[PDB]
RNA sequence: UGACAUUGUGAAGAGACAUAGAGGGCUACCUUUAUAGUUUCU
RNA sequence: GGUGAAAUUCUUGGAUUUAUUGAAGACUAACUACUGCGAAAGCAUUUGCCAAGGACGUUUUCAUUAAUCAAGAACGAAAGUUAGGGGAUCGAAGAUGAUCAGAUACCGUCGUAGUCUUAACCAUAAACUAUGCCGACUAGGGAUCGGGUGGUGUUUUUUUAAUGACCCACUCGGCACCUUACGAGAAAUCAAAGUCUUUGGGUUCUGGGGGGAGUAUGGUCGCAAGGCUGAAACUUAAAGGAAUU
RNA sequence: CGCGGGGUGGAGCAGCCCGGUAGCUCGUCGGGCUAGGAACCCGAAGGUCGUCGGUUCAAAUCCGGCCCCCGCAACCA
RNA sequence: GACCCUUAAC
């Protein structure tokens, strides 16, 4: 039977959406169907921050971050636990946890 | 893997720091902080003539530690060596670009990204490709989530942007442009021109690429420091 | 299809070159028949960075 | 077996039948 | 005043390049990778080899006259993974702990606007 | 290399294939406020003194 | 392919002649200079 | 370098790595969405040019010119096929390593053919919303894309002398969106899959147990690959759908 | 009816820089894995080396006979 | 990382 009203993707009114390559396995996945997560991370991993700051030549250094839109295929999203299998009722919750 | 290289010599040394001597590299008067660092060259051996081993050299420095202000932290300047005066060499402007984190930080969803590039010629006979980036912004009191532009705002915005970058750089020397890019007055002037199209926050000028320079004209470079 | 008097390729009880048809650049006249100073041979596959 | 490959197997069979019939036609 | 170099850390998977240059970048001093601090290929990518390489890099550069380094960290990028490997933090961490001054950290991983084509095929790495 | 002496301040939890080791947060005996997170093979508890054959390592997990 | 010959000036750490550190499980290839003087890799 | 771990491989002849005038080809990231356009296939850098289009608005015009459609026609992803140009990248075919009983697979490294222009062909995809099109009616509620209407609403050059961008209320059209919901359904579920034994708005196409079998004695199109059309003998008591445990 | 190689456990190879009185793999057997098969792990057995005759420095490798596996030449009137 | 199979015998 039909599992999802959206067919596991976000494509109503298009027909075709260009693929993106998974960042784990390089699988071709439609962009509307990928599991994109945006990674904003401090560049010093938050455990060496004081060591880096105390070794810094500038006071109150801004400590920039890295920005990366990470795209996953469904197989790699499930395996890396980016998403998890959900019950039939609560598959309908679009709101992020 | 220290001892696994199967073959590196089928046949079966001088420390170069001794051979290398530090040279002073300096910024023009268009930037307030003059001394920016030190470079390395091998000795003055007849085959190499270290003076010409120095002339084609570019060092990328932050505008913050080139102007002593954390408000310039997100801009980096490429400075190109031009000639050597006895271990006291002197550079000219070579190119400017944005630091990676700033450009990534300004790009967010639920707004429109408006990029505009121009290849206008500086009156000093310098040819520059100047890139500008702007973002449509939420209006104060706006309830809509996304504040997107309508693709004809974007054409009009790009048009008024490109006219500004063309007019300003065409009619200014290369040094004058660098001294007007520092106070960011180009970004402000674009804000006033596009205010009647879309609110358009974050209107910075990203990379300033130098494409080709005129004849060296040793007097022009010495004009900055004399 | 010639006789050996006429061509380096001539002769034989079958029509065949017999020796490699790639000929050195330093070969002399009368010898330079075939593929002269050929860097390669066979059907050209892929590109040559041209 | 997978219908994709049974379709492929039949197509190879059809190709052989065309060839074996061609040598008589 | 200050004499600055560029730490220029390159943290891939299975290797991390911590290697300091001058301000121009055209003069390298102490190019030490974590591949020559461990015996096994698998054991490279660990932060230990990166810190060992960085420890040797600061030692070889504190003896040259480079007191401070600006940091230019980099993942493989391009078409490949684009995320820094496990040794990137340790290489950066061990540089600062080593008594070497640090300033102006940047992530300079090469990112394409529309890359060429990823490896692995259309079905990807299946394993 | 002169070894260092260290005192635990927090215990994180058991880790490893069979839980045979534990993550602990540890404070240096000299020049405190220098935190470190180490894996301990045997049974450990609060305010226990830890010896480190090397200092500048931090293993956040073990799997 | 090399040498010599028709091959007409200078410069550069001239494998320069006697008294000289190191890197290697006081020890004769490895940037060297203080004492008249024709030659370099090119 | 590469991996689960390796190995194939490159490294005096300097690999990998660092850093401005560099020959190429492809792709258009991030912005990018339960967003837009197109008949679908499909379409994402800038600018110029060229024709086109829906929606809106209209106290403009014609006046039934319409709906759906055998035959017939245009377009039709990818792969593939002739032909000259380009060939960076990746990479059907084609050799190492693990499996060992192999591994001519999955994983490494390479690597030919393969995504531009044609008389160009081919005409197929889970070409999917597995929902033919046109029309009417039947519940709720917000949001969004266009376009209009009303609010001396808020904010904006030379600051409160053309406007724009926001905010509320409507409205037309569109992409959609929250329920085992009146109704429908075998159920899954459904804003149509309702208005259907209280059975009829118009119309096109298709199916009649499973297999043999989309298999031609045939025909037709195609360079070919193949497309379209399409049985019978024979053999079966099931095959199948949606739930439940 | 000429010229050459080769014959070692059931099978395939080690004595061919003249000598470890015979070793290494597959197969077989025993045990262990597993709820039996397989795959895997740990052990064991197996041929006086085709036969006969020659130096007697561990000689049968290298010598001379017969058998067997084969291979090349078997033409020009 | 590797992991093939399973009654004709009521």
């Amino acid at each position: 039977p039909k599992k999802r009203a959206s067919n596991g993707r976000n494509k109503k009114g298009r027909g075709h959406v260009k693929p993106v390559r998974c960042v784990n396995c390089s699988k071709s996945i439609p962009k509307d169907k990928a599991i994109k997560r945006m990674a904003i991370r401090n560049i010093v991993e938050a455990a060496a921050v004081r060591d880096l700051s105390e070794a810094s030549v500038y006071p109150e250094y801004a400590l920039p971050k890295t920005y990366n839109k990470l795209h996953y295929c469904v197989s790699c999203a499930i395996h890396a636990r980016i998403v998890r299998v959900r019950s039939r009722e609560d598959r309908k919750n679009r709101a992020p946890p | 893997a220290v001892g696994k290289n199967k073959r590196l010599s089928k046949g079966k040394v001088v420390d170069p720091f001794t051979r290398k001597e530090w040279f002073d590299i300096k910024a023009p008067s268009t930037f307030e902080n003059r001394n920016v660092g030190k470079t390395l060259v091998n000795k003055s051996t007849g085959l190499k003539s270290a003076s010409d081993a120095l002339k084609g050299r570019v060092v990328e420095v932050c505008l913050a530690d080139l102007q002593g202000s954390e408000d310039h932290s997100f801009r980096k300047i490429k400075l190109r060596v031009d000639e050597v005066q006895g271990k006291n060499l002197l550079t000219n402007f070579h190119g400017m670009d944005f630091t990676t984190d700033k450009l990534r930080s300004m790009v967010r969803k639920w707004q429109t990204l408006i990029e505009a590039n121009v290849t206008v010629k500086t009156s000093d006979d310098y040819v520059l490709r100047i890139f500008a980036i702007a973002f449509t912004r939420k209006q104060a009191n706006q309830v809509k989530r996304h504040s997107y532009a309508q693709s004809s705002h974007i054409r009009a915005i790009r048009k008024v942007i490109s006219e500004i970058l063309t007019k300003e750089v065409q009619g200014s020397t290369l040094a004058q442009l660098t001294s007007k890019l520092i106070p960011e007055v180009i970004n402000k002037e674009i804000e006033n021109a596009t205010k009647d199209i879309f609110p358009l926050q974050n209107i910075h000028v990203r990379k300033v690429k130098l494409l080709k320079q005129p004849k060296f004209d040793v007097g022009a470079l010495m004009a900055l420091h004399g | 299809a010639m006789n050996p008097v006429d061509h380096p390729h001539g002769g034989g009880n079958h029509q065949h070159i017999g020796k490699a048809s790639t000929i050195s650049r330093g070969a002399v006249s009368g010898q330079k028949a075939g593929l002269i100073a050929a860097r390669r041979t066979g059907l050209l596959r892929g590109s040559q960075k041209t | 077996m997978r219908a994709k490959w049974r379709k492929k197997r039949t197509r190879r069979l059809k190709r052989k039948r065309r060839k074996v019939r061609a040598r008589s036609k | 005043s200050q004499v600055f170099g560029v730490a220029r850390i390159y943290a891939s998977f299975n290797d991390t390049f911590v290697h300091v240059t001058d301000l121009s970048g055209k003069e390298t001093i102490a190019r030490v990778t974590g591949g020559m601090k461990v015996k096994a290929d698998r054991d490279e990518s660990s932060p230990y080899a990166a810190m060992l390489a960085a420890q040797d890099v600061a030692a070889k550069c504190k003896e040259v006259g480079i007191t401070a380094v600006h940091v230019k960290i980099r993942a493989t990028g391009g078409t490949r993974t684009k995320t820094p490997g496990p040794g990137g933090q340790a290489a950066l961490r061990a540089l600062a702990r080593s008594g070497l001054r640090i300033g102006r950290i940047e992530d300079v991983t090469p990112v394409p606007s529309d890359s060429t084509r990823k490896k692995g095929g259309r079905r990807g790495r299946r394993l | 290399t002169p070894v260092t002496l260290a005192k635990v301040i927090k215990v994180l939890g058991r880790t490893g294939s069979r839980g045979g080791v534990t993550q602990v947060r540890v404070e240096f005996l000299e020049d405190t406020s220098r935190t470190i997170v180490r894996n301990v093979k045997g049974p450990v508890r609060e305010n226990d003194i830890l010896v480190l054959m090397e200092s500048e390592r931090e293993a956040r997990r073990l799997r």
